[PDB]
Parts: structure tokens; sequence; C-alpha cells
DNA sequence: TGTATCCGCAGTATCGGCATTCAGCGAC
């Protein structure tokens, strides 16, 4: 379906870049 | 902000790329 | 022999008693009841000795002071029972003073049955073959009588004795009168004094037997002042119990229509028969009262003043009682009632063809139109204005216009009209412009798209069950999983299932009113989702608390939230029925077992409580139950003889989906902050009946029987735990006396040996014997010889005799009754 | 000794665990500790890393998805105070889908000053339902501790806080397996406490050293300044972030120091009634050397120019942006979600605007009551509107009923239409009288604001009716109320007639929800009458109400129903409610008599009170009579055959009505029948339910009938009567006889014998039973009845062999038996 | 000096009727 929401995202999007990490100001 | 345009639009993994790094 | 009075009911005083003076049959029912105010002197002098022939029942409820009914109605012969008091044909209930029934000449209770219940001093019960008398003797009721301890005195007068159930005991109504019993060879047409047969015609008694002509109670038909098989035209039966000509039946008819039409039948003629009303498919002429078919449901025609009917209550739709087509139209507007869903479709569910515009404005307390059970045609010849030909605005609780898988509606002229209706949502409105055919030639609808259909959801999907596995108790089934495109809108699922015997049933039907259920709901926590289509997670339900093969009827639908645009989604699948399986029944209840013969046993039970499937036969067992060995050690001339809740309401629906957005909208929040972009015994088998003739029996030995009712044979057989009964048969008469004459021994020392042989088949045991020496002019004492004397002696020793001829009697005296005395045994010498 | 480290900013770490090392010198830490998404963690790597010198959190506390923690105690094992100065969505401390959380192992945790807390979606949470959060917090209602592992007990939740009986049970409280939840007594209230029981300094918090002394605790309260904390700090210094004070060279420093705009981080922070503020509000300006703020020349807003053209409005951390703002460039669209109640932290944080320039959007708030919040609205301008020229728009509030108050309150909206859809709880006259009172009366379309859909939840009239004459009956009650007719007479659909069954006066009035489960009014309709022209004439209407039972009360209101229009008229008029009690009938029978003997005088006898008493039950009333022995007793011979020995709401198939039918159908006909109709020992019972009776003849049989009864001296009504028969116990020397019996000798050898009947039986002597016995042989008995002993005069033996005969005498009554005589001989010789 | 709103019950209850009862204007 790729409506990912919720805990999907944040466990789908982790997946996408696990050796980088998330950005912040 | 990210769940307004990915909850309610779908998202390409460019779009959802944009979040990390 | 009199006149032929009519149904009364005397209470409160003994005034009305009055009027069964004169007549002699009763055309009605007779019920006396609820005397406070009566002393127990005031019926010695009260007495009806015409009264034959009762047609309805008798009921007798709490009179205060009557002491026994033989002085009452000593004439009763035949209570015919063509109309019945609950299936009871005689009630006798909470009447105290009441000391014994007595009503000693009644033969036949023709239809029904007695109920008996709640007295305090009433005896003679435990003494009356109801057999005999109540052609249906399984079902009476008679319980909480004064015989609840075995206590009163039911002493009896020489009196014919049967057996019931194992008792063998004795038949009378009172201590003066006892049960007139009649040979099976006159079944039911009563015989007379000495015994020979009566005629084959009359029922109860007859004065002079082998004549119709002189009969006191008539079975089939009364004619002329004679019994009659059945009337020769052209007379008509009437009420099924006389027969009258046509100036009586048709006579009748103008005494109902000049009385106001209050309290009496319009009778009508229909096959010889004067019928209160004739059935359905059939008119009434108006000549000579005839009954004349009518093809089809024939129409009323039902006309109506200017066109405009306003359906205000239930009362207002009383004129319409039966009516087929109307010349005008209909407005109907209900707000209140009481068991509205039976009263409206019992007054207009046969209305068919309407020639006006119907409208349903402001109807409060309609949840459904589905009363109009065979409307068909609406033909609109006048329309509202705007050229309306459907108009419904404002009603607060429609949800179903019609069932559109099983019906058919055309509106030949005029456009529809669907404004401010809730509930009712778009799809019933779509379906109905295009079965009705208003979205061809073409004709433009005015249908407001933003005010129908809202407070519900009827753009869904649909589930699909997938694995339904049945038990003999349980059903477990799971459908196909369903997730809306935020997957945190689904609350869980909500399952309703409803026994159904038929498939007829639909979603909204039953309630009928303020939010109410005829289902039965259960919910269901949503499954995990594990991120994939193709696991093991589908959800679905365990129902356990079922009957064994019935019909269920299972469907059901999501809980979703809704969301910010007005857009309800969700799914409700199909009905579907299922059905449990068979499991081996219960017993089968209050057996009876009467006897009428040396080696006969008839038997008469009830089919079981639940027989969980098509029971195909029967299965009885009969084994002997010999002789009670301990009854053999007692001298029996001593004293006599030894034998989970859930409702949901719509606060709690309301509070549950509103938190349910609220966590969504925290967490919405937070994934918003936090994420920043980059710039052995033998058997017999009894089918399809209730009853069984056991034969090749042995006399007077009692038989235990058990039952069992088996309901699937062919592959395997199983059923239930047996139901025991136990029974006896009618001794016979003759075995008992004593074969030959009986020998003397003369001693000299005055004891005299007197041995007899005892007889070769005796019934049951042989438990005492009477002997009795008496000289000729000299007083008699008699002596009980025990059964141990005689088996000790093999005789008896008879001590004090003084020298001299005597004439002495033997018997033997068995557990049925007497045999007979022998000859005078005479030893003697001479003087 | 206060606080040994140095004041922290805010912080914020993710993705690793090395960001942690700037922690380890903060005592406060002003600002938020944010701490979340860290995926590859182990925990062997939290065992090591202590934060063991920080106290006080002024912010809040946000712990989302951090795998690898499994005791938060010995990362915070010092924290008591957390001050939320800046919360988080209401919440103070959020522990979000922690995964490997075990214990909550927050020991020393004391005062959550401002705000309240949600843990939510953990799965290996437990020690969660011992901590007792009121005595944590000061408001514990907007908590949210949902969907843990403890939903079911499951965790151990065992511990060695004197468990507190807060709630209807008795419970320890503890924070940790080997920790307890430390709670003293309460001649301090929240004061600050030292744990031997003895209470420190009232300015101070939680844990101290020394009682009495504000200058060697922990977590000061009101304000901090250099080793003590005094309630006003003295003015060498001024307030700052409302939990320091600080002299006027560091706000300098902040202002010289952030006054360089290469930044959008901090404000320019000025002085202001002994302040150190980040701006001063509206009527007030800056000089710029002296860094005060002086009174405007003449009035003067602070604009609060509004980012994105509109802002939302949700919770606490949404409404503390518009914080002394006058003016909003841009639209507001407020929007509560859920909640319990908010209506207390808006007022004080947006309750002082005055000129919004969008629109006021109000769209699916759950927890609003009234707009009383916006405390100083008074313009409306609407310079950009909504889609279709909107500036008031409602839509969807569940539980809205007032707008303002329209006597002590103004509004003018400058131009658009207002809308109002779906406010099932808000009154019609509240709109329309917004329309009267602001600026738009004529600028609507038909339909805008929803005539239908509003108020349907409330009843909500404003005139009145009266009731002209009550007449009451034991069954049926008469009504008739006052004529009530519109302006226009045609705009009237009817009456309706709401009635209910309540024993006690506390009925609220009608609050709109028509009540259907099980506690409801029932709702009966009437047709308007006809017009009859004339002022006074028959316009007066009535109904009369069948189906009542006998002495209760009930309430009753009438209400009309008309259709409403474009003119502001017709709303309807509702009378008050009444109470109205029926009148009392004659009672039902006493129900389950029960009749037990005991010896041969007492009788004992109970019962129930009736199933409808229909009144108080003034007394009951019991007759009894002896009944006679049977005559047909008395003329029998009985050693024949014969002896006489006297004394969820579980639906299933409703096919079962028929003999409850049968009971009801007798039931019925005592009552319809009874609407028509109205020496012997007795006693006038009052107030019992069992009866003993002494004092009577022993064995015989009683019949006793018990009515219940209803109010006594005027016109004596009591029931239809109950019957029941009682037959008391036997006596033992009764039917035995004393006395010599007497042998007579006859020459015919028929010997006659003589004895006395007994003068007094247990009912009926019913045979007599002689014997006679010799050496050797049995006894041989013989039967005599009371014919044979009338004829014979005693009782004859005929026939025996001479010698010397023993006799044994026996008499049998219906009771029983009795004992022998003396065996007395009699003899013969030959 | 009489006359005069039933709404859904009454029950062996079919088609059109009447219970329930405090009241003073309108002709007769």
């Amino acid at each position: 379906n790729q409506h990912l929401c919720g805990s999907h995202l944040v466990e789908a999007l982790y997946l996408v870049c696990g050796e980088r990490g998330f950005f912040y100001t | 902000g990210i769940v307004e345009q990915c909850c309610t639009s779908i998202c390409s993994l460019y779009q959802l790329e944009n979040y990390c790094n | 022999p009199g006149e032929v009075c009519p149904g009364m009911d005397i209470r409160n005083n003994l005034t009305r008693l009055h009027e069964l003076e004169n007549c002699s049959v009763i055309e009605g029912h007779l019920q006396i009841l609820l005397m406070f105010k009566t002393r127990p002197e005031d019926f010695r002098d009260l007495s009806f000795p015409k009264l034959i022939m009762i047609t309805d029942y008798l009921l007798l409820f709490r009179v205060y002071g009557l002491e026994s009914l033989k002085d009452l109605f000593p004439n009763l012969t035949v209570i015919r029972g063509s109309r019945l008091f609950f299936n009871y044909a005689l009630v006798i209930f909470e009447m105290v003073h009441l000391k014994e029934l007595g009503l000693y000449n009644l033969m036949n209770i023709t239809r029904g049955s007695v109920r008996i219940e709640k007295n305090n001093e009433l005896c003679y019960l435990a003494t009356i073959d109801w057999s005999r008398i109540l052609d249906s003797v399984e079902d009476n009721h008679i319980v909480l009588n004064k015989d609840d301890n075995e206590e009163c005195g039911d002493i009896c007068p020489n009196c014919p004795a049967t057996v019931i159930n194992g008792q063998f005991v004795e038949r009378c109504w009172t201590h003066s009168h006892c049960q007139k019993v009649c040979p099976t060879i006159c079944k039911s047409h009563g015989c007379t004094a000495e015994g020979l047969c009566c005629h084959s015609e009359c029922l109860g008694n007859c004065s002079q037997p082998d004549d119709p002509t002189k009969c006191v109670a008539c079975r089939n038909f009364y004619l002329d002042g004679r019994c009659v098989e059945t009337c020769p035209p052209p007379y008509y039966h009437f009420q099924d119990w006389r027969c009258v000509n046509f100036s009586f039946c048709q006579d009748l008819h103008h005494k109902c229509k000049n009385s106001r039409r209050q309290g009496c039948h319009q009778y009508v003629i229909h096959n010889n028969k004067c019928i209160p009303e004739c059935p359905s498919g059939y008119t009434m002429n108006s000549s000579n009262l005839l009954c004349t078919p009518c093809l089809g449901p024939c129409p009323k025609v039902c006309h109506l003043l200017e066109g405009e009917k306003t359906i205000d209550s239930v009362t207002s739709a009383q004129e319409l009682r039966g009516c087929t087509v109307i010349n005008g139209s209909l407005i109907i507007n209900i707000r209140g009632g009481n068991n509205l869903a039976a009263e409206l479709e019992a007054n207009l569910g046969l209305i068919e063809e309407i020639s006006g515009y119907l409208k349903i404005r402001r109807s409060y307390a309609l949840v459904s139109l589905s009363f109009f059970r065979k409307l068909r045609l609406i033909r609109g010849e006048t329309l509202e204005i705007g050229n309306y030909s459907f108009y419904a605005l404002d009603n607060q609780n429609l949800r179903q216009l019609w069932d559109w898988s099983k019906h058919n509606l055309t509106t030949t002229q005029g456009k529809l009209f669907f404004h401010y209706n809730p509930k009712l949502c778009l799809s019933e409105i779509h379906k109905m412009e295009e079965v009705s055919g208003t979205k061809g030639r073409q004709e433009r609808n005015d249908i407001a798209l933003k005010t129908n259909g809202d407070k519900a959801s009827c753009e869904n999907e649909l589930l699909k069950f997938s694995y339904i596995r049945t038990s003999f108790d349980k059903i477990l089934l799971r459908w196909e999983p369903y997730w809306p495109p935020d997957f945190r809108d689904l609350l869980g699922f909500m399952l309703f299932y409803k026994e159904a015997p038929y498939q007829n049933v639909t979603e909204f039907d039953g309630q009928d009113a303020c939010g109410s259920n005829s289902w039965t709901v259960v919910d269901i926590d949503p499954p995990l989702r594990s991120n994939d289509p193709k696991s093991q997670n589908h959800p679905g339900w365990l129902m356990r608390g079922l009957k064994p093969w019935t019909q269920y009827a299972i469907f059901v639908k999501t809980l979703v939230t809704f969301s910010d645009e007005r857009r309800t989604y969700g799914a409700k699948s199909d009905i579907i029925y299922v059905q449990t399986d068979a499991t081996n029944p219960s017993v089968p209840l209050d057996p009876i077992s009467v006897s009428n013969s040396s080696s006969q046993i008839i038997l008469k039970w009830k089919p079981p409580s639940d027989p969980n499937g098509n029971i195909t036969h029967y299965l009885v067992f009969w084994e002997r139950q010999a002789e009670d060995s301990e009854l053999f050690e007692l001298d029996y001339c001593l004293k006599g003889l030894k034998l989970c809740s859930c409702p949901k309401t719509d606060s709690q629906i309301l509070k549950e989906l509103e938190e349910s957005s609220f966590r969504k909208t925290f967490e919405d929040y937070l994934h918003n902050v936090v994420f920043v972009p980059r710039p052995h015994r033998p058997f017999e088998k009894v089918v399809n009946k209730e009853s069984l003739v056991i034969s090749g029996l042995r006399h007077f030995t009692g038989y235990r029987i058990e039952l069992q009712a088996c309901n699937q044979d062919t592959p395997e057989e199983r059923c239930s735990v047996a139901a025991y009964v136990s029974a006896r048969t009618m001794p016979e008469a003759k075995a008992d006396d004593i074969v030959g004459p009986v020998t003397h021994e003369i001693f000299e020392n005055n004891v005299v040996h007197l041995m007899w042989q005892e007889p070769k088949e005796p019934n049951g045991l042989i438990v005492l014997y009477e002997v009795s020496y008496r000289r000729y002019g000299d007083e008699e004492l008699h002596l009980c010889v025990s059964r141990k004397h005689f088996a000790l002696e093999r005789g008896c020793r008879l001590r004090g005799l003084s020298p001299g001829n005597y004439s002495v009697r033997i018997r033997a005296t068995s557990l049925a009754g007497n045999g007979s005395w022998t000859e005078p045994t005479y030893f003697y010498v001479t003087d």
C-alpha cells in the first residue's frame, strides 16, 4: 500500500539510512 | 511535516532519504 | 329433550345461577367463579338435574362453601371441547371446601385435558381412571391437591378395578357411586346396566339399547330428535353438534346485523357449513348468504375521501383493513406506538396499487418501510406540486427503504424527492432509481447529496469469510484481513449472529424502535500487522453457546473512526447461513402404561424436549421383574396389605472512538516534531408413532420398560439415555380356585388334617387361606391359615372341633382378590 | 553544597552514545533533555554511564524508542524536580515506545510542578501501579498510563512507603524492586521532608540535610541565589527564567551578545519590573542605554505576526507561543482533540488577544464547553477568509454550549459570513443573539446556519406552560394544561408528554438526550387542538394516562414541537417537571405460607410480604377454625382392608410463556373482577412475619387463613385470604390405659373381659388389640373394633384350652399405637 | 334543560362504537 503511517514509518525509514543516522538542527 | 507528506500522499525513496544526514 | 341455552358466566351472586333452570344442553361455556359471600348451607336445595352436555369447557375457580359437586351437576355425560381454555377442557383451580369431585356420570371428554390444581381438601383423585374418559390422557396436570401426602381415606363401595401404572387399585368417584366402566367391545358407544351393548351411533349412555332414537348424547349429529351420522340435504351442520335448516342460519344473520355488530358472528353458508366467517379467497354474497370463490386475493375495493389520508397513528390505520388498491393517495406520519411493526403490517400490509403520491413526511418512529408487503404499483395520477410521486423529508430513523433482492415497484409517472434523511444512505436511493425506472425514460429527480446519509456508512467494501468449520455446539470462523489506508483507523470488528430457521432475514430487521436489537453482538480486537500481506494473521471468533441442529445467520462489520472530511470507510460482509451438527437427544418424557387384558400392555409417552434432528424411530425394551422375595415373610392376616452482559451505548462508543483518535493525534505530533528535514431381553422398533401394544406376556407379573429415541439409524446409530417405567398386567380371575376336593383326615384327639393342593398357576402369590367350618344351624368361626403353616404342614391342623357333620368352605386369598369357595367338605360320623 | 556544578543549556541526544559526554557537569538544565532514536545499542553499554549529580530539569524529559535501556535508575538517580516551564503537548515526562524497559527506576523524583505524565506503548514495563502519582504530581486526572505490560498481572509487582489507602484498597507503593516510594507525614504538606520524619525548612522540596535551614537543602522552591534561596530575591539582582536571580551585567551581556542578528535563537532580553523578560508586553518600549522599557507614547500593541498564514491550536505547547500577543496577523484554527478539559490553561495564555485578522475556525473539539477563554476578543476583521467567504466557522463540536455572555460582551465581525453545522448541544438562541449583537445581520444564504442539526440533544425553550387541573385515581391519571399558540398559529405540530417513575424527588431537568437504555422517560404525543377563534373557549388541551401501578411517585412534564424557519421566533415552550402520586388499592395475597408442627400445643407459621403491596401495609389478619374428624371414620371395622395414619438477559426461546400466561391469567381474573368487588379466635398481628399459636387440642386439624391489610380505622380494606391446613404433633400418654382389667367366667366357655376405654385419646381410638399367652406357644391375638366393643361390653373370647392364660392388651388410635398393660392371668380349671 | 375534544384499550372480540368526569357560553 505504501501509505506508511504510525510505527511503520519509524521502522521503515530507519532501514533506508541505517548507516548514517537521522538529522536535526 | 513528514506525516503530512507521507500519510496523505505517496512517498518516494528520494523524498524519504531527505530526512537523515 | 329440552331447550338449547347459550354460554353464561356466573359470578359474585347465585341469582344468575337461576338461568340454568330450563336449559339442557349448553351451546357455550359454563364458568362459575369468584363467589366470596356464600354460605355452605346455600347449596343443599340447589340442583340442576337436566344438564346433559356442555360444548365448550367448564371452569370452577374459588367458590367458597361448595362441599361437593354431586348435588349440582348430576347428569353430565359429554363435555365436547370444540373451544378450549388454554388447552384445558376442565379446570378446577383454587377451589377450597371441595371434598370430592363426584361427577359420577361423565363418560367422554372428547377433545382436551383436565387441570386440577391447588385445592386444599380434594380427596378422591387417585381413584379415577382418566384413560377411560380422556381420549388423550397424556397431558393432564394434576398436582398440589390434598393427596400430596398419602393421607385421605378414599374408601370405596363390588365396583370394578383396573391397573393404571402398576398400582392395582379400585375405581370410584365418591364413597357411594363408582366408575361406570364398559368392556372394550363397546369402545365409546356406552353400555346399559346389564352389560349388553347399545347402538353404534350415540355417545356415553342410552336408555334402551340397539336404537338410535333413544340415546342421550349424540356424537356425530343430532337431527329432529334422533342421532344422524351425517346430515341429509338440505340441512346444514351448525357448531359441529347439531343440524339446522336455512331459516335458522339465515335468520341469525339479521340478528347480528341489527345488533351493532357487537357480540355476534355474521353466520354464512359454505359447503353445508354454517361458518362464522368464510376464509380468504372467498367473498360473501348478500342475497342467499353463500360464500363465492374469488380469483386470488380479490379486491376490497378501497375508495377514500378527498385523496388525502393522513395516517397519524394505528387507529387511523384501522380503516384500511385488507384494502388492495387506493383510489387516492397516502401521507403517513407516525411518531409513537407499541408493537407498531406488527400492527401496521397487519393493518396495511396487503395494499397493492396506490393511485396517487406516497409521502412519508416527519415519521420519527419509522426504521424501515418493509411493512408494505405487497406494494407493486404507484400510478401517480395525482401528483404533489412540483410534480413529485415519492416525497420523503425529515425521517430521523429511516435506514432501509425496502429489500431490493426480492422486490419490485414501478412508479409510472412522477419524480422522486429524498431530503433531510440522516440515517438513510445514498445506496438505497441509487438502487431504487434503477429498479423502479426513474433514471430511465429520463425524468430529473431532486435528491440532495449532502444531507442524505449522515451518521452512517454505505460506500463500503465487502469482506469474505474463508474458514467455516462447524461442530455440534461451537462454530469457529475466520475472514479476510482488512486495513484502511491509515492502518490505525480501524478500532475493531463487530460480529452479529442470530438464530433464523428461514432465509428471508436481512440486516435492519426486528428492532423497529429506539436503538434496540434482535441480534447478538460480540467484539473482536484487530490483529497484528506484520507488515506483510502473506502472513498468518487474519482474525476470527469461536461462538460457543449454541443449540444443535439449527440455522444461524451471521455477518460482520468493521468499526472505523471518522476521517476529517466526512469520509467513513469500512466493510460489512454478506449475510451467511450456517448449520450446526446433530447430537443424540434427551430422554422421552413422562411415559405411562395402562393394560386392558391378561397379556397386553399399551404405552403412551411424549416426544422429547430437544430432538436435535429428524427422529427416525424409537426403541423399546421390556424385561421381567419376577417377584419381591422379601414379601415371602409376612403374616398377612394381622394388619392388611404391604403393597456475561455487553451493551454498547452511544456515549461509550463515542468515548472509545474519541480516545482512539486522541492517541493517534499525539503520536502524529511526535512524528512531526522529532523528524527535521535538511535544507438378554427382547426389543421392539416402533417408527413415527407414540404408542406400542406389547403382546405375549405372563399374567400379573410386573415388567420394566426402557425407552430410547433414536434419530439417525443407518450410519452406526447413536441415541439417548433410556427412560425407565414400570407396568403391570391385569390378572385372570379363574386361576385362583382350589383344584379338587379338599381331603379330610380324622385323628382321634379332635385335631383334623384338612389338606388341599395349591392352584397350578396363581397370579403373583397366594398369601392367605380362609377356611370355614360350620355346623348347619350353628355359628361360624373364621380361621386364617398362613403361608408358613401350609408350607410346614402341607395342609392345616384344625384344633377345637366338636364331633359331628360340618360344611367346610375353602378359599385361598391371593394378591388379586377372591376366587371361589369349594364344595362343603363333609367329614361325617353317624350319631 | 546546593548545586556544585554548572547551569546547563537544553540538549538533544540521538544516533550514538558519545553525545552524552557533556552531561557529566550539569546540575540543573535550562531547557529540555530528549534521549531518543538509538537503534543499534546493547545493554552492556548503559551500565557504566551514570549522571549522578543532576537535580533540576526545568522543561520536560522525552525518552522515545531507546533500545538497550532496562532500568532508568543508574542513569538518573538524583533528579528531584521536573519544573515544567515549557511543556510537550501538555506532558512534562513522555516515555514512548521503550521496548527494553523493565522498571521505572526514578526513585528520587518528588515534584512535577506543572504538567502531567504519559507513559504509553511499552512492551515490558512493570512496577507501574505502585508509584502513587498523587503524591508526585499536583493534578492526577490529566495523566495517561495506558497500554503497557501491566494490562495483565504478569510482571512480579513484589517489593518490600506506608501502603497508602488513597484508593479503595490497601496497596504498598514502591518505585523499584529494591526501593520504595518515600512518603513522610503531612504536618508539612509539600514543603520538603527529611527521611527520619522531621520536616525541614518550608522553602525547599524533597531531600534535606538539616532541618529548619534554607541554606543546606537540595532543591529550592521559589528562586535561587548563591547558596541560599529566598522568596523575593533582593534588588541588587533581577529575576531570570523564573528560577534564578542575576545582576544586570548578565542581562546586558546576553543582549549585547545575541544582538548580532546572525541566528534565530535568542530574544532581545530586557529588564522590566525586576524581571529579565524576553520582551515586555504591549504599551512599553525600550530605551537603548538604560535597557529598561518605559510606557509607550500613546497606545501601541504587540503585533503577533503569524507564520505560514495560519496557526492551529492543539495543546499547551502551541497555545504558549501566543503568550502576551495582542493582535494576531493571521487566522487561528482551534482544534483540541479528545481530552478531558482544557479551559484553564488557555485563558492564562491566549485570553489576552483582541483582534484576530483572518477567521476563527473551531472544528472537531470534543472537550470544549464554552469560548469564555476568549476573554478580551473584540474585533474580527477578516482580511483573509475561508473557502466560501467565512469568518466564524464551527463544525462538529460535540460539547459546545455557550459562545459568550452577551449581557457583558461585545464583538464585531467586519465582513464575511458565519457558519454553524453539527453542534448538537448548542441552542439556536446563541447564534441568533450573536447575529443580533455583532455586525453581520443579513449576510446569510439559506441554508448556511443549519437550523436542523443544532440543539437536537439540548431542550432549549424560553416560555413555559402551566398545568391547570390534575386529577388522580388509583390506575389512571388525568392532565390538563394551559393553551399555547405561536404568533403564526399554523406553525405548531403538537405537544409531547414525558412521564417516568421516581420515588425520590431529586430528578434533574431534561437534558435533551432522549434516554433509551434502562432509566428513561416514556414519551407520548398529543395532536394540536382545533382553532376556536375566541379568547375564552375550549382551548385547554388534555391527556389521560392509563397503564400505571398504584401508590408510586410519577414525574411528568410537557413540551411543544414547532417548525423552525427564517423568522427568529417559535422556539416553543416547556413546563417544569411536577410529581404526582396515585392512590392505593386492595393489596395482594400473602405469599408462601408454611406451617411447622413441633409439639402437642405449639404451631408456628411464617410467610412473606406480598409481591404487590399497593401501599404501606398496616397489619395482617389471621383467623383459624377447628375442623372436626370424619364421621365416616366412626362406623367402620378397621382391621379389614385399610388402616389410617394421618400426619446478561440470556436470550432464549420464549415459548415457555404459556404456563406464566395461565398464572397471570388467573391473577388478572382476580384483579379485573376485584375492581368491582371490595366464635373465630383471631389476632391483629402487626409488624411480624411469623406467628406462634399455643394452648389448643392435640392432634386435631385447624384450617387457618391470613390476609394482608392496608389502612384500617376508616373503611377497613384488606385483601383476599390465603388458606393453610395445619395439624399438630401427637401426645404420648393419651391412648394408654391404666387400671386392673377384669375377667368374668361364663359356663359356656366364652370368657368375658372388661377394661376402660381411655378418657381422651390422640384423636380417635380405632382398634383394641387383646392377646393371650401360654408357656411354649407364641401369642395369639384378636381384633375388636368400636361396634363389637359396644355390643359385647369389653371383649369376649371364644373357645380356648383350659388352664391359665396371660392377657396383654393394647389400644391403637389413628395416630399410632399405645403401650400394653400388665399381663393379667385368667384361669379355668378342668 | 339538556348537550359536549380519544389517543388505544376493552378480551369467547369479527366492524364502528364508548369509556373517562373537574369544568361554564350559546342557543333552545
